[PDB]
């Protein structure tokens, strides 16, 4: 199975390739604001699954698909998302929303 | 729009 990302802001939706994909600033989400790193995080999908490894000083935040806020993420430690999931490069900017495929 | 270092 796939994945996309589902902007929480109504942008839209982003395909992720199997394999390792960097995130951050870039056009690649859009992101501007200079806090978040243009090599701010690493997603990987492989076999199935997605995870997410904060890689820059400036965290990423991690919010499952049944609690309601963001928690920052451990620096430098995988996190597996499943669908339904949110990460976010700002405690209250630039969240996503995980979406598998097929859904 | 996507280009300089990044700020802490």
């Amino acid at each position: 199975g796939g994945f996309e990302l589902q902007p929480r802001d109504g942008g839209p939706r982003v395909a992720l390739a199997p394999g390792e994909t960097v995130i951050g600033r870039g056009p690649l989400l859009g992101i501007t604001d200079k806090r978040v790193s243009r090599r701010h995080a690493i997603l990987e999908v492989a076999g199935g699954q997605l995870r997410i490894k904060p890689i820059h000083t400036n965290p990423c935040f991690y919010q499952s698909s049944e609690k309601s806020q963001l928690l920052p993420l451990k620096p430098n430690l995988w996190c597996y998302l499943n669908p339904g999931d949110s990460f976010s490069l700002l405690v209250d900017k630039y969240i996503f929303r995980i979406l598998s495929i097929p859904s | 729009p996507y280009a300089g270092e990044t700020d802490e």
